[PDB]
């Protein structure tokens, strides 16, 4: 919190990318960094000045100037996605420590796909149970990063929304949903509402009426 | 060699207390520098507290947002670590992770400036604080290559599983992570790809269990 990072990298197979904390108290102390992945604890991969524990590889450094410290990976693995952390003093000389807000690295190992997207409208059982939820789901799309907007008529809607983020398919792609809960009567309300989903800079969009 | 075990997580109403332990093997515990760190579900990594060794007088600091409620102590005899959680709120929601803990300093830099290090870490507990009350799911059909599925909604707490024709149906089913709405309950969908000529032929059958509420429901998925 004292210590910023952006909240996402991409890099390329095989090359190399930077990770950067930044913060005052970097500027007199030494940052160590943590790889986490789900499901797994994090994993410290670099402290100090330049150590790096054993059982870690040596495509992770860390290096430190002024008011930042960086994590470099030189030849990035797929096993390599995964957030990552900074951790150090909150300010200089205290007894507390913090983590920077961590960034997300994704390791691009196959090509650009385009999400295909389902539009589920509320069933007749769900109505009959007095609510009508929108069920938006996107499959098969790489990179696994999609923004998710959702239209009532031609009119932005904002509260109700529900997104996952992406999960991985059995074919390696990534597939995510998002819902919309509304009562029956904003069902009924409404000519049509619409999923737009967004990635890569190109958005994909289904519609559905009552 | 280095085991970490992290235990006592569950769920706890907000204004509850709650105890995590955590057992430690394979180092000198007695020497050793112990830290609580905490993720939220889909949320950084948040550093809750520390207990010193013997050199610092066994002395604890905490994070802002826990002092005044939680309290870290340390049995050597168990080589056991412990965080007593009162008071807890929403955001003290979720995974807690105790870590080994190192120091690093410049030995001949000449300014004071040690900071410290997590180099064995256990595998966390959940602390779930919620007001929710336990509740099994509504499932409702995603009626249709061609996707269908089922909307699994408004239970707490988590988990529930998602089978497909009693488990016979795995491939290209997809069961996604579960949303928390802002009623405090969980909803999950599950999907699956099948073959067009198979919409309204064969039977597509979601089973649904929920253990906390000995909930299980088969819903068959049928075109409309």
């Amino acid at each position: 919190s004292e210590l910023t990072q952006d909240p996402a990298v991409s890099v390329a197979l095989k090359q190399t990318v930077t990770i950067t904390c930044r913060g005052d108290s970097l500027r007199s102390h030494y940052a160590s960094w943590y790889q986490k992945k789900p499901g797994q604890a994090p994993v410290l991969l670099f402290y100090g000045k330049n150590n790096r524990p054993s059982g870690i590889p040596d495509r992770f450094s860390g290096s430190a100037s002024g008011n930042r410290a960086s994590l470099t990976i030189t030849g990035a693995q797929a096993e390599d996605e995964a957030d990552y952390y900074c951790s150090s003093r909150d300010k200089s000389g205290s007894r507390l420590s913090v983590f920077g807000g961590g960034t997300k690295l994704t390791v691009l190992s196959q090509p650009k796909a385009a999400p295909s997207v389902t539009l589920f409208p509320p069933s007749s059982e769900e109505l009959q149970a007095n609510k009508a939820t929108l069920v938006c789901l996107i499959s098969d799309f790489y990179p696994g990063a999609v923004t998710v907007a959702w239209k009532a008529d031609s009119s932005p809607v904002k509260a109700g929304v529900e997104t996952t983020t992406p999960s991985k398919q059995s074919n390696n792609k990534y597939a995510a949903s998002s819902y919309l809960s509304l009562t029956p009567e904003q069902w009924k309300s409404h000519r049509s509402y619409s999923c737009q989903v967004t990635h890569e800079g190109s958005t994909v969009e289904k519609t559905v009426a009552p | 060699e280095v085991r970490l075990v992290e235990s006592g997580g569950g769920l706890v109403k907000p204004g509850g207390s709650l105890r995590l332990s955590c057992s430690a093997s394979g180092f000198d515990f007695d020497n050793a520098w112990m830290t609580w760190v905490r993720q939220p579900p889909g949320k950084g990594l948040e550093w809750v507290g520390r207990i010193t060794g013997p050199g610092e007088g066994w002395s604890v600091d905490y994070a802002e947002s826990v002092k005044g409620r939680f309290t870290i102590s340390r049995d050597n005899t168990k080589n056991t670590l412990y965080l007593e959680m009162n008071n807890v709120r929403t955001e003290d929601t979720g995974y807690y992770f105790c870590a080994r803990t190192g120091k690093y300093y410049d030995f001949w830099s000449g300014y004071p400036a040690g900071e410290e290090y997590f180099q064995d870490w256990g595998q966390g507990t959940l602390v779930i604080v919620s007001s929710a009350s336990t509740k099994g799911p509504s499932v409702f059909p995603l009626a249709p290559t061609a996707a269908l599925g089922c909307l699994v909604k408004d239970y707490f707490p988590e988990p529930v599983t998602v089978s497909w024709n009693s488990g016979a149906l795995t491939s290209g089913v997809h069961t996604f992570p579960a949303v928390l709405q802002s009623s405090g309950l969980y909803s999950l969908s599950s999907v699956v790809t099948v073959p067009s000529s198979s919409l309204g032929t064969q039977t597509y059958i979601c089973n649904v269990n929920h253990k906390p509420s000995n909930t299980k429901v088969d819903k068959k998925v049928e075109p409309k």
